[PDB]
């Protein structure tokens, strides 16, 4: 198929309306970041001639 | 930067070769709508919110802070005068409030 | 299509699997980044019909409608100014869902203000919001409604000397 970006959300925008929240909620989200890689080290000669 | 909404706090937390961040956010739901205005006109003068926002329910206006629906009388404490009513484009017509009125009055 | 050169290359190992990995890598990064930069809204925002916005004029980066591409005038001229065993890959979002994305975004940012990347978008008039965004910078909203007529006309003098400064220098 061909892919839908998001549903369609017509703002009523009007010049002399506003919306208030009257309520809210805490949200909690995840945030993973690598921060280090495995230290590998590799013996140039012992790994060409052994 | 510091996950989807309003940034509250963060919370680290140890990962293998990694971070994760917990990210409290404060979002806001249930919204209502409401006629709003820039400015109030009274006695001549043109009245502007200091901190919050004009709103009306249809019949009475209000001042309310602008990421919160809480309604407060319009007075002199949370407004501020400046020029007349003959500048501000959509300026209305409504009262304002003194405070100190009720303690010259008895 | 040699086929003694398939057969002398196949003593030196994995050498392409490598190369075609380190492409499909490079690939799908920049639809990542794609993706990253453009898809950071779930809702498409439509602006109204009535551009009525206290003497806002927002016709030089909102869509055209008569241009079957569907891009604003700084967009159609930005698209027009910009010029073996290989293929090219075609990214995955075009540039007519890119378009619709930073429509999204204009009309999310026009109509809402910073509401909608923050939560569900909150309609607020423009002239308010520029009132909000003044008060950001630390200058009081009597100011910003004194002047609003002087202002949407730097806004709009400012928006056309952009549109006339891409056209005229290469
Ligand atoms: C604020 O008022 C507007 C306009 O009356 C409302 O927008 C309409 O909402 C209905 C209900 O789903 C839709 O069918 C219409 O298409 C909307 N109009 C437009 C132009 O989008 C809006 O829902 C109201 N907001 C609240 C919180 O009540
Ligand atoms: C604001 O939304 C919260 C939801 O987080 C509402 O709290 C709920 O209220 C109902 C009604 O009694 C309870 O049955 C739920 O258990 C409550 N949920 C929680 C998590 O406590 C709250 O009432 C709403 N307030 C307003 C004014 O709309
Ligand atoms: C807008 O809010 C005001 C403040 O609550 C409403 O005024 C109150 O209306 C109730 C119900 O009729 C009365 O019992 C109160 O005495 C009123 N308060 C005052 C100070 O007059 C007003 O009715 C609301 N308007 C709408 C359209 O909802
Ligand atoms: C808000 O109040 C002002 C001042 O009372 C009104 O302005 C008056 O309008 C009438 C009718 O056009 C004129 O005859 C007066 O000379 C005006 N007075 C001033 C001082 O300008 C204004 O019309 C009111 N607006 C609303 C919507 O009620
Ligand atoms: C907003 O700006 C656009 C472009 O600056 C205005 O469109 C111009 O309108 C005049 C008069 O109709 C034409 O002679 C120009 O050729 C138009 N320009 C373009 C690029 O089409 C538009 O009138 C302004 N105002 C509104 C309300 O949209
Ligand atoms: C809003 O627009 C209407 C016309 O559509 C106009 O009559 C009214 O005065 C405008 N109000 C403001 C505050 O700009």
């Amino acid at each position: 198929y061909t892919m839908s970006l998001g549903a369609e959300n017509s703002v009523a925008y009007s010049n002399n309306s506003i919306a208030i929240p009257t309520n809210f909620t805490i949200s909690v989200t995840t945030e993973i970041l690598p921060v280090s890689m495995t230290k590998t080290s590799v013996d140039c000669t012992m790994y060409i001639c052994g | 930067f510091c996950g989807k909404g309003y940034h509250l706090m963060s919370f680290p937390q140890s990962a293998p070769h990694g971070v994760v961040f917990l990210h409290v956010t404060y979002v806001p739901a249930q919204e209502k709508n409401f006629t709003t205005a820039p400015a109030i006109c009274h006695d001549g003068k043109a009245h502007f919110p200091r901190e919050g926002v004009f709103v009306s329910n249809g019949t009475h206006w209000f001042v309310t802070q602008r990421n919160f629906y809480e309604p407060q009388i319009i007075t002199t404490d949370n407004t501020f005068v400046s020029g007349n009513c003959d500048v501000v484009i959509g300026i209305v017509n409504n009262t304002v409030y003194d405070p100190l009125q009720p303690e010259l009055d008895s | 299509d040699s086929t003694e050169c398939s057969n002398l290359l196949l003593q030196y190992g994995s050498f392409c699997t490598q190369l075609n990995r380190a492409l499909t890598g490079i690939a799908v990064e920049q639809d990542k980044n794609t993706q990253e930069v453009f898809a950071q809204v779930k809702q498409i925002y439509k602006t109204p019909p009535i551009k009525d916005f206290g003497g806002f004029n927002f016709s030089q980066i909102l869509p055209d409608p008569s241009k079957p591409s569907k891009r604003s005038p700084i967009e159609d001229l930005l698209f027009n100014k910009v010029t073996n065993g290989l293929t090219v890959l075609p990214p995955l979002l075009t540039d007519e869902m890119i378009a619709q994305y930073t429509s999204a975004l204009l009309a999310g940012t026009i109509t809402s203000g910073w509401t909608f990347g923050a939560g569900p978008a909150l309609q607020i008039p423009f002239p308010m919001q520029m009132a909000y965004r003044f008060n950001g910078i630390g200058v009081t909203q009597n100011v910003l409604y004194e002047n609003q007529k002087l202002i949407a006309n730097q806004f709009n003098s400012a928006i056309g000397k952009i549109q006339d400064s891409l056209s005229s220098t290469p």
